[PDB]
């Protein structure tokens, strides 16, 4: 277990929150750069 | 499309599906989601696979299936003997990003 | 010798590379990967990964998340979710969020929120750490 | 004398007590560099702990050389 | 005093067993340390368990020097 | 007199003993710290093989203190 | 008679080496810990590994105790 | 007597010697605990290992032993 | 002769350094297990280690079983 | 005379705690050929522990070793 | 003569301490088969810091040994 675990979160939802406070602090140049292929527009339907 | 194609048999074992798919370019953030949404939902999956259209050339793609493997496989796999440091932590973090990365790769293709 | 993989989502610094020795993050603990390392598998932690090619020239790249793998055939693979050269940050940013993680980490909405709290926080300090 | 021969005596096995300390100090400034090794981001953290770790470590030994000055003064 | 001159030396001989103690308080807290290294998160159960063994462990060295005192006195 | 001596010097060398004893209980709670590090979901289930290796480790101190006594006074 | 007195300190003397015995189990639980922290699936077979050395370190404890033993006695 | 009794002792503070092999092959076993849980799959080779270790820790032991069991009997 | 007692007085109380030796080479022949389960692709350059610090360690140690055997004998 | 007899065993038995001093260098060496096995790319900093270590660790010896001296030259 | 069995039980008492240099050695070796096992092409650079560490530690047993010699011929 990690202290990112107890909750129960996924290394993935760790990779996304690390992955998106390191695109946060870029230059201002690169964060036009960097927000895009960045995002996510997939969504999900219920069965 | 691959959910209507598929509604009529094999129309039950849908466990999810998503829209929103080549609108726009794919991104690992959308394989993020999918793995997210995989894992979450409570089925344990013992083994999968994985069918998408690997890009030949500009005249030919050809469907490509790439298996991948549960956490439960890879502990009883003898053949992860030789790699060190690994318990049944790392391990599977480990292939919660491999599932991610393998979704990323094939959304790509 | 070692064939070397440092490959962002986006990008790809090095394919197949020789390098001699490669400095990584890790969960477990940072360490080091020469021509030989024993098969290991590891996911990063926010960190940066210093690479040092055959001669005795280094380089830095900062990196969020992802794993390594150290293969039999000495073949280290670094996927790295977000891997950005350090001159691509700026300080005061990566501060102010540090310590606004640290200011809301006291409202403890939940343990879920704490841990997602709890990760921005070490990623920035991970962050100025690197450029402090 | 007897008195002043047994006070050596008791010196003799009063010091060898300080072998415990010279294993002491060395397992915490071993296990200092094997931590240093797997996580250079604790450091300076790390350094309390092995003042500490060196305090407590020689403490005994200090008190053992006590028990030779009691035993050859006492 | 040859029965005092015994008695120095018995107590000469018992305290060394302090080094024990020592000894372990030295493993004790390096593993402390590498520990706090690998799990940085828990560093106030690692408090708990690193205090609990060094009394628990000082046990011994603190029986030898009672034990030294008691032949001296007693 | 020479009776009483060798009671007081064999009883001090046989105080000797629960160093070794330090030694273990010592290794024992640091490996408690170590693998708790490691698998902290495991308190439990570590702590009561630490207990075992307590109980089993101060069995040679105490057999130590019994032989002491044993033959300080028979 | 100083023969009796030197029986004393040769059983005092022999009554003191069960601290290797100590240390030996300590160490023996501690690897015992660890390896289960490591695989908790596998606790048995590390579980048995470990009595067997165990057990075995006892007995050469318990032979040093039993030297104790003769050489007071005999 | 004094030399007819010193033996006595002179084979106690040798037979102390065996307390470090005592805790050698104590080691030996933890040690081959913590290789087994690192590999279960090597069950076989890594108890022979011990084996070896094993004897040879015991015998640098039955070093000590014989010299003290020559102190009482063979001087 | 009192230096005919204290001769075997001198070789009891040294004969005892191979206590640490026998540490030593369990700790080479434990930290072999442990370097070849977690390695064991390269398993022959592992002995040409272990072999080299166990026979060193061994002479290391017998040198105080040729001095016991040389002063009780000369 | 007997003084001169408690002289030399003062001496013999004060030098034997050097063995602290003597393992603990070995088990500081060891740790840092570990945490230099692990992360080679700081060293610049590790061999700095490691020399920290050596002085602390033979200060022991080198206490025992004084003591000796002492002990047999007043 | 009481002197002459002080000079040998002082030589004999003195001599035990190599066994804290016989677990350094052993220690160092451990180390560095570890080291080795997980990092091999460090070899040829750990080997120098674990044979260095094997001598600069046994320094301390020979110093014992040395002072052994010192009072059984002088």
């Amino acid at each position: 277990v990690a202290y990112w675990r107890q909750a129960g979160l996924s290394y993935i939802r760790y990779s996304q929150i690390c992955a998106k406070a390191v695109r946060d602090a870029l230059k201002t140049e690169f964060k036009a750069n960097a927000m895009k292929t960045s995002g996510s527009t997939i969504k999900i339907v219920k069965v | 499309k691959i959910r209507s194609i598929l509604h009529r048999t094999h129309s039950d074992q849908f466990l999810v599906t998503f829209k929103e798919v080549g609108r726009r370019p794919p991104t690992f953030g959308d394989a993020s989601v999918i793995a997210l949404e995989l894992l979450n939902s409570g089925y344990e999956f013992d083994e999968g696979s994985i069918i998408f259209n690997r890009f030949r050339s500009v005249i030919s793609y050809k469907t490509e299936e790439k298996p991948i493997f549960s956490l439960d496989t890879i502990s009883s796999a003898e053949s992860m003997s030789i790699y060190d440091d690994i318990d049944a932590d790392v391990l599977r973090n480990y292939q919660e990003y491999s599932l991610a990365n393998i979704i990323y790769y094939s959304l790509k293709e | 010798q070692m064939s070397f993989t440092f490959a962002s989502p986006t990008q790809v610094f090095f394919n197949s590379a020789n390098v001699r020795q490669v400095d990584v993050p890790t969960q477990t603990g940072a360490f080091g990967i020469l021509a030989a390392h024993v098969p290991t598998l590891q996911v990063l932690r926010p960190g940066l990964v210093v690479v040092h090619a055959e001669d005795g020239t280094t380089s830095k790249y900062f990196v969020s998340s992802g794993s390594v793998t150290v293969n039999a055939d000495s073949s280290v693979q670094l996927l790295a979710e977000e891997a950005v050269t350090l001159d691509m940050l700026d300080l005061g940013a990566a501060k102010a969020n540090l310590e606004k993680a640290q200011s809301e980490l006291l409202g403890a909405a939940d343990e879920a929120t704490r841990a997602e709290i709890q990760i921005r926080i070490e990623a920035n300090e991970a962050l100025v750490k690197a450029l402090e | 004398d007897i008195d002043t021969a047994a006070k050596f005596i008791g010196a003799g096995a009063a010091t060898v007590g300080v072998a415990g300390s010279g294993a002491g100090i060395g397992t915490v400034f071993g296990s200092l560099i094997i931590g240093y090794a797997r996580n250079p981001s604790l450091k300076q953290q790390l350094f309390s702990y092995a003042i500490l770790g060196f305090a407590l470590s020689e403490a005994m030994g200090l008190f053992c050389l006590m028990v030779a000055f009691l035993i050859l003064f006492a």
